[PDB]
RNA sequence: UAUUAAUCUAGAGUGUGGUAGGGAGUUUUGGAAUUUCAUGUGGAGCGGUGAAAUGCGUAGAUAUAUGAAGGAACACCAGUGGCGAAGGCGAAAACUUAGGCCAUUACUGACGCUUAGGCUUGAAAGUGUGGGGAGCAAAUAGGAUUAGAUACCCUAGUAGUCCACACCGUAAACGAUAGAUACUAGCUGUCGGGGCGAUCCCCUCGGUAGUGAAGUUAACACAUUAAGUAUCUCGCCUGG
RNA sequence: CAAGGAUAGCACCGGUGAUUGGAGUUAAGUCGUAACAAGGUACCCCUACGAGAACGUGGGGGUGGAUCA
């Protein structure tokens, strides 16, 4: 199931899109697969860089469990 | 070339004093001016990034440089009176066209079409209603000009055809 | 009319047909497209003349700008090509010649092979007949 | 990155040269020039230098057949076949 | 044709415009925490296997949480994904830039093609050079067990795994399928690009895949990305 | 003048020589079965060491292994 270029901007940065990069996330340090969204590779690019950079700028559980 | 720049400013440090950092963060900053410090509010840092559970979070929005950044972007990190600092350039994937980036008013439509508004049905995203057999559809065929046509003539409709009389 | 799928300089003409002719054979397809040259519109048009291949129509742009010619095989009404095998000969990494006394009949004394002389491009009957030799361009049977 | 258009445009004499051989020996000089830079500024780069390589073996070519159509490609040699 | 005298683009390609890859490198940090030290409490166990034992614990453990330090490598995203010349590319963030995908009668007018020789690169062990070395395992060493363990078990454990340099330059670098080049039923998938339009469906081209026609390997099977078709060049090949 | 005769330095090639690696060969020699089933430990490729030895372990390259949709 696609999911970015539809709801995003394909100008993924944290800020004014964080929400669409959350909903393949949790407090749980991980990222929703193909299985569950079947984004595409420039959407699973933005989401796995966009979420792992929101945890690299202390935004969401870089690791936390 | 446009430099999104974004900087975590020590805990919960008062609103002037964290923009003065900020303006010393200018001042050690070498890349294009016009950037005004835009106060993004204080949020909730999933981690102390060294023993600060919330820092302040400032924006900056300009153009940017090739190299000019690497430098501020080092120096802006040793300088404990800001956090983090990170960067984003104009180009991460999206487009640089009149008829690629005019089609997220299409995906304005698409955000219309998200919530049903009304008792009709337009949700569903990949849903085909099938309004376009047009586009480019075009690999360019090479136009024939008649040079000289040996025997015009060409066998087509091969029938499965043997021994016709048996009767 | 519209001629499709243009080629360009493969290596040579005479491979770049010879790849056309074969895959036409494999896949059981009519008509296929290739360059033009003054060579390959003496040979098909001796080929045509002879049997083993069907008509052929050259085509141009508007001059050496795009030369290329498209060439049919004839076809009984049963999907079978009359073109039951055609070998190159006149090659860029071997330029072969033979005289007029040493051509060959092929197939049975059936095929006729296509050979350029000094003086003109003709069949293998007709080229011994002629006391004049030169190079091979096609074994066709 | 590339840095195209502008060389282009410097070696384009004309609107007849936008793809001819003094503006493809142009490009290959001016990357062959970004490349040293690059490479230097960017050591493990194996792949800047491989294509500097090419790029200089290219150069080669295109300049022995400049001097085999042009007799005055000699004559203002400012890309002698060197490096 | 080898040569010469010119031209035309369509091969080399180049131009334009759109144009993406975990591409490489450079520069940064952030954390899961590994280990160690102090704060402590705890009051006889921890540990390891197929089985135990070896080993660790009463200068206060098992374990726990804080603080501090040093090294290592980055959970998910990870793809019938893309790119990189193979080697490979995945915690994120930036820069230089190779190269890419789409369509260009657009420009030199064959400038082409490869490749013995030649140029460069080349997992890695392991070599020494300077640091720390967090952890562990070649070697080594005890308890097992064994017909015996320096094999399978573990504990102790160095070279090394880490980085900077060369050299080692070999690999299952093998798709055991060379490079450049053009063509061959389809079908069902994906990614990227171009057009379009709520999305989308759709078309175009590639990339990335397959069953299978034809074709081709004894055979196994490949099969539009061939091991199918054909040109130039090279490397490898005749019994154990 | 000369066939030729020479010096000390060197250079090329051959055989030999206490002592000796390696190969094919005796249906009937020593240990254990490593390994051929995922073959008693899955195989290995490049490389370090050691082990009678099949081999065993390191750092990387792969499945030329099964399981399994």
């Amino acid at each position: 199931y696609c999911r970015f270029c539809a709801i995003g901007q394909l100008r993924i940065d944290l800020i004014d899109d964080l929400e669409a990069l959350k909903r393949f996330l949790s407090p749980y340090a991980k990222i929703n697969p193909r299985r569950i969204t079947g984004n595409c590779q420039m959407h699973q690019r933005h989401v796995a860089k966009a979420l792992k950079r929101a945890r690299y700028l202390a935004l969401v559980p870089f690791v936390k469990d | 070339m446009q430099y999104n720049i974004i900087l975590l400013v020590d805990g919960s440090l008062s609103l002037e004093q964290a923009n003065q950092v900020n303006e010393k963060q200018q001042q050690t900053l070498t890349n294009v001016e016009g950037l005004q410090t835009e106060y993004l509010g204080l949020k909730e840092l999933a981690y102390p990034i060294k023993k600060q559970l919330s820092a302040h979070y400032y924006r900056w929005k300009f153009s940017g440089d090739n190299q000019s950044t690497k430098d501020f972007k080092r120096t802006a990190n040793i300088n404990k009176q800001v956090l983090r600092e990170l960067i984003i350039n104009l180009e991460r994937e999206y487009g640089y066209l009149a008829s690629i980036n005019p089609k997220k008013q299409q995906l304005a439509l698409q955000k219309r079409a998200k919530y049903d508004e009304i008792i009709a049905r337009e949700n569903n995203p990949e849903n085909p209603d099938v309004p376009v057999t047009s586009g480019l559809a075009s690999t360019q065929p090479r136009l024939s000009r008649t040079e000289k046509a040996q025997k015009p003539k060409e066998e087509l409709w091969d029938v499965v055809q043997k021994m016709g009389n048996f009767d | 009319i519209t001629t499709t799928k243009p080629i360009k300089a493969h290596f040579d003409p005479v491979a770049d047909l010879l790849t056309k002719i074969n895959n036409a054979r494999k896949a059981k397809l009519m008509t296929v497209t290739t360059i033009a040259s003054k060579l390959k519109i003496a040979i098909l048009e001796i080929l045509v003349k002879e049997g083993y291949l069907a008509n052929f129509q050259v085509l141009e742009n508007k001059s050496k700008t795009k030369r290329i010619v498209t060439f049919n095989l004839k076809y009984t009404q049963r999907r079978i090509p009359s073109i039951n095998g055609v070998k190159q000969i006149s090659k860029p990494g071997l330029r072969i010649y033979r005289p007029f006394e040493k051509l060959p009949l092929v197939l049975n004394g059936l095929g006729i092979a296509i050979i350029s002389t000094s003086d003109g491009v003709m069949t293998d009957k007709v080229a011994r007949l002629k006391k004049i030799g030169g190079e091979i361009l096609a074994y066709v049977w | 990155q590339i840095d195209k258009n502008g060389i282009i445009k410097s070696a384009q004499l004309h609107d007849k040269d936008v793809g001819s051989i003094q503006v493809q020996v142009s490009l290959l000089t001016s990357q062959i020039k970004q490349l040293t830079d690059h490479l230097l500024a960017n050591k493990k780069d194996f792949i800047s230098k491989r294509g500097l390589y090419a790029k200089v073996s290219k150069r080669k070519r295109l300049l022995k057949y400049l001097k085999h159509n042009d007799l005055e490609a000699y004559r203002n040699l400012v890309k002698t076949l060197n490096l």
